[PDB]
């Protein structure tokens, strides 16, 4: 059974990437994280920030969650992500995503001792 | 590092009344939603009580309904359980919670190391 907090990261982390060079990094990783095993993720987004900088953000500003849930935090500094979205053409078992890379301030839901991210909340 | 400052807590008799503070300091905003849990020997930690930081969202515990308040500051990283009417149930270490969302325990990031209640029959 797959901890939250290292379903996140499976989720959500690049560490090993600055930023997305191509248009099929979403493809790739997307299959890569098994996004797209039993169905294809309609969003995603991936963080490429070191694991202790985004770990950090659940100690920086609290903000409400989209759903208006409120233990959600926003990045300080500004973060290097890529959203993928599906393309109107993919379709299981076939999946496509667009890559749109850029710098932008995260927000994340944390949870736990070890209080660490556990949901991708939105970017801004 | 920020700090968890718990006071109030100690002995008061069956049907007394006690009153606890906590305030976060060190923490650069305000923490959306505060809590009380306790925690009593060979127990699970519970929650007893939250509050956002606009006095709204006010959230009690069946157990404590009609015998406890919680107040804040305006916009503020303190909040305040005014106890009543107590009970050897209410024995417990009480604990201050901010950042999480209503008594979800989980979702809760900073606690302190609590107040210790004992209430006598």
């Amino acid at each position: 059974k797959e901890t939250a907090a290292a379903k996140f990261e499976r989720q959500h982390m690049d560490s090993s990437t600055s930023a997305a060079s191509s248009s099929n990094y979403c493809n790739q990783m997307m299959k890569s994280r098994n996004l797209t095993k039993d169905r294809c993720k309609p969003v995603n987004t991936f963080v490429h920030e070191s694991l202790a900088d985004v770990q950090a953000v659940c100690s920086q500003k609290n903000v409400a969650c989209k759903n208006g849930q409120t233990n959600c935090y926003q990045s300080y500094s500004t973060m290097s992500i890529t959203d993928c979205r599906e393309t109107g053409s993919s379709k299981y078992p076939n999946c496509a995503y667009k890559t749109t890379q850029a710098n932008k301030h995260i927000i994340v839901a944390c949870e736990g001792n070890p209080y660490v991210p556990v949901h991708f909340d939105a970017s801004v | 590092q920020v700090q968890m400052v718990e006071s109030g807590g100690g002995l008061v008799q069956a049907g007394g009344s006690l009153r606890l503070s906590c305030a976060a300091s060190g923490y650069a905003y305000t923490y959306i939603y505060m809590g009380w849990f306790r925690q009593a020997p060979g127990k699970e930690r519970e929650g007893v009580a939250a509050m956002d930081s606009g006095g709204g969202g006010t959230l009690y515990a069946d157990s404590v309904k009609g015998r406890m308040t919680i107040s804040r500051d305006k916009g503020k990283n303190t909040v305040y359980l005014q106890m009543d009417s107590l009970k050897p149930e209410d024995t417990a270490t009480y604990y201050c919670a901010a950042g999480g969302y209503e008594l979800r325990d989980r979702t809760y990031g900073q606690w302190g190391q609590g107040t210790q209640v004992t209430v006598s029959s």
